[PDB]
């Protein structure tokens, strides 16, 4: 199961 | 047994040719059972294990969504790479990630993973204690303030702890037929002349799984270690994997050379010999 | 700092246009526009992050938006129908996170009418407390009564000696309509204001009941004789019996 | 397709008692999920943000779970005080139709209500003269326990307003209080709140 | 930019024999950039068919790739792995060795 989570740099 | 999951990310720029070139990978231990890639036609993660196909579409649609918005930020991230580094749009580069987790024998977490690298370098990793980064540099203390700021390791050290462990477990006890079931090397020794003084042993381990084999040949029990030509482990191409060792001995003292292999799927370390 | 809507409220008819401003936080790259309806709640529009468009909902196209050099952002309402009555909110996050929060602004009142000769002022009244109330209890209720107003777009407060006061006062959460089974009836609202009976009975006390009215703006014309019902402040006042 | 939905649409606790807001989503595959308060007048306030991968959050009196299997939330709020009456939203954030979007979602929410605590009420009628005018008065029911539903207009030319809290905080003394007022020759005080359940221990003065 | 040359391994999946069929491998690992040229040669002619594994690396980022196709190896014909990489000055070509 992958991570769900949108970190920009 | 001790186990791991680990999702292996790799984006690489190719300016004016078009979008990045996007490549993700699943593994369980050494079993590849996802995979996602952008040139690809169908746009969506594909089942790479019999195991995991037994899961439904709703699994299927989230991993393709994740892939994709995956693609998207990193899409982001290496333009957002030139400005911190100051670089020309007209250069390739590779952005890379990889997280999982690790559990002992119990079933518990033994480590969380987390970590970027831009062109080959280190970028930003989380720290053991899933609470803190290790920054290689200026630009990616620029990151380590905004994730800081956004709380990006609270969410990955629930991940890490929950989920992640979770549904290691969960894959462990669907592909136990595999994936907890060590596959022995068929092994063979091999003999080689060099010339009418000399010969090559090189003892074969194939078809072994998981990658974890020690092969050593010994004369009259001792270690020849020194002078094995041993090659990396390679997949074979169908999940199991292969290697092997050579010695040169003298004409005549082949039957003095022993090799032994140890993996977890013999139930006892073979004691191989040169069979003529 | 937090994030600032402009304007507060808006009354206009169907067919018009009106512009909604934002300024984002100190610091917070991307703005949100939300729509919150009585029939479908709070609904997201667009998304904007540094000037460029990320994220979009069922937005109308005739509903357009923008996020300026400044950050601060604006939406465009256009060709308005009764359904685009709602609060229309703005909100910022520092950037595109998953893992954080995005902040709010007040928010904007709007409301589309098919005529605009339903819109009238309100008529504030002020009631003194009854004196059985001043004997029974020592305490002195006053009561306001703004009438005869729509929109709902009202703000009431009361002013004791010139300072706005909040202790002791109770203002209906929702102004009731005079025509019930009419949706373009007029409206009303009462708000008590309870004192002790020795702060009444002070001569030297002021009380003033205060309703902000939000009516007609500039963007609207007004071809009629009554007097054009604009965003006003209509007051009723009384002062201490001994 | 994502779509939040909160039980009960409204609700009425006790000063001083525990209380529990339910809030269920459609999508399993969030990115975090938030408990807002709204204020009429004022704007939104998130009270507290549960990480995708996180089963609670607490702040204060706040307790919240998140269980995404099952796509259901539950805002714990202790020890009810009367400035918690609001409207408490639920929203998750969950991805969009393009890669890498995500929105917020809401619900429409819980509309909490914290009704202080009516020891010894001393419930009565009372008629208020307008300050420009004789012939111009409204009748004022105060000071019942909260337990009384007051009803609307009998007749379509009275109004009556629900009831609603002041709170004279300088001697910690809070009442319940409804007006009514008609244009009507014959509209007595005591036919203006006669469909209300009144109490008989009411007084009516003069 | 970090530059790492690619270790190159030609080998069959089982243990070769003529006349039946197999399958040739080339993996290539410890490479950086990923882009790569492997090809599989039959007689010094570029083999058509030829499949290759999805992109991962290691713990040092160094990519790795496996290259294969089904061959049916004889006594006469000459297999090999042609690799060209940005840190190579020319194609590096690693002929199968049957033995290894």
């Amino acid at each position: 199961l992958r991570v769900m989570m949108l970190a920009p740099f | 047994g001790s186990h791991s999951m680990r999702y292996f990310h790799t984006s690489v720029s190719r300016p004016g040719r078009g979008e990045p070139r996007f490549i993700t990978v699943g593994y369980v231990d050494d079993t590849l059972f996802v995979r996602f890639d952008s040139d690809a036609a169908s746009p969506r993660e594909e089942p790479r294990a019999p195991w995991i196909e037994q899961e439904g579409p709703e699994y299927w649609d989230r991993e393709t969504q994740i892939s994709k918005a995956k693609a998207q930020t990193d899409r982001e991230d290496l333009r957002t790479l030139l400005r911190y580094y100051n670089q020309s749009e007209a250069g390739s580069h590779t952005l890379q990630n990889m997280y999982g987790c690790d559990v002992g024998p119990d079933g518990r977490l033994l480590r969380g993973y987390h970590q970027d690298a831009y062109d080959g370098k280190d970028y930003i990793a989380l720290n053991e204690d899933l609470s803190s980064w290790t920054a290689a540099d200026t630009a990616a203390q620029i990151t380590q303030r905004k994730w800081e700021a956004a709380r990006v390791a609270e969410q990955l050290r629930a991940y890490l702890e929950g989920e992640c462990v979770e549904w290691l477990r969960r894959y462990l006890e669907n592909g136990k037929e595999t994936l907890q079931r060590a596959d022995p090397p068929k092994t063979h020794v091999t003999h080689h002349p060099i010339s009418d003084h000399e010969a090559t042993l090189r003892c074969w381990a194939l078809g072994f799984y998981p990658a974890e084999i020690t092969l050593t040949w010994q004369r009259d029990g001792e270690d020849q270690t020194q002078d094995t030509e041993l090659v990396e482990t390679r997949p074979a191409g169908d999940r199991t994997f292969q290697k092997w060792a050579a010695v040169v001995v003298p004409s005549g003292e082949e039957q003095r050379y022993t090799c032994h292999v140890q993996h977890e799927g013999l139930p006892k370390p073979l004691t191989l010999r040169w069979e003529p | 700092s937090g994030v600032t809507q402009t304007p507060k409220h808006l009354i206009t008819a169907t067919g018009q246009r009106v512009t909604l401003r934002c300024s984002p936080r100190s610091g917070d790259l991307s703005v949100y526009w939300y729509q919150q309806s009585l029939d479908q709640g709070l609904q997201f529009l667009i998304q904007y992050y540094n000037g460029e468009e990320r994220a979009k909902g069922n937005i109308l196209e005739r509903f357009s938006a923008q996020q300026f050099p400044d950050l601060h952002s604006e939406l465009n309402l256009s060709s308005l129908e009764l359904g685009d009555s709602a609060l229309y909110f703005c909100a910022s996050s520092v950037g595109t996170y998953s893992t954080d929060t995005q902040y709010f602004g007040p928010g904007t009142r709007l409301t589309v009418l098919e005529d605009l000769k339903n819109v009238f002022p309100p008529e504030v009244a002020v009631f003194e407390p009854s004196e059985a109330e001043i004997s029974h209890t020592q305490k002195a209720t006053l009561v306001c009564l703004a009438t005869g107003f729509y929109p709902d777009h009202v703000e009431l407060s009361w002013w004791v000696n010139g300072k706005e006061v909040h202790s002791g006062v109770c203002t209906d959460p929702q102004p009731l309509k005079e025509q019930p089974a009419l949706n373009d009836s007029r409206y009303a609202l009462s708000s008590r204001l309870r004192v002790s009976a020795t702060f009444w009975q002070n001569p030297r006390n002021h009380f003033r009941c205060q309703v902000q009215f939000y009516g007609l703006s500039e963007n609207d014309e007004w071809t009629q004789d009554r007097a054009k019902p604009v965003t006003q402040i209509v007051s009723a006042e009384a002062w201490g019996r001994a | 397709k994502q779509e939040v939905t909160q039980i009960p649409a409204a609700l009425s606790v006790p000063e001083g008692e525990n209380l529990v807001l339910n809030c269920s989503f459609t999508d399993s595959a969030i990115y975090n999920l938030q408990w807002f308060r709204q204020d009429p007048g004022k704007g939104l306030t998130s009270l507290l943000l549960i990480q995708s991968s996180q089963r609670e959050q607490t702040s204060g009196r706040l307790n919240a779970s998140l269980d995404k299997s099952s796509g259901r939330s539950t805002l714990y709020i202790a020890a009810s005080q009367p400035g918690d009456s609001a409207t408490y939203l639920c929203a998750v954030n969950s991805p969009g139709s393009g890669a890498g979007s995500y929105q917020l979602t809401f619900g429409k929410g819980t509309k909490l209500s914290v009704i202080p605590n009516i020891q010894n009420p001393d419930p009565a009628v009372y008629q208020l003269r307008d300050s420009k005018s004789s012939d111009k008065s409204v009748c004022l029911f105060t000071d019942f326990d909260s337990q009384t539903n007051v009803s609307q207009s009998k007749d379509s030319d009275v109004y009556i307003t629900d009831k609603c809290v002041l709170d004279m905080r300088s001697m910690d003394f809070k009442s319940n209080s409804a007006v009514a007022w008609s244009n009507k020759s014959d509209f007595a005080c005591a036919n203006a709140f006669n469909n209300s359940i009144i109490p008989e221990d009411t007084f009516f003065p003069s | 930019m970090i530059q790492r040359t690619p270790k190159i391994q030609v080998y069959s999946r089982h243990p070769a024999e003529n006349g039946k069929s197999n399958f040739l491998n080339c993996y290539v690992s410890g490479f950086h950039p990923s882009d790569i040229e492997v090809d599989l040669l039959k007689n010094g002619e570029r083999i058509e068919k030829v499949e290759h594994s999805d992109l991962s690396f290691s713990k040092d980022w160094s990519f790795y790739l496996l290259y294969y196709t089904e061959f049916t190896p004889t006594e006469k014909d000459e297999y090999a792995c042609r690799v060209n990489h940005v840190t190579l000055s020319q194609p590096k070509i690693v002929k199968w060795d049957r033995d290894m």
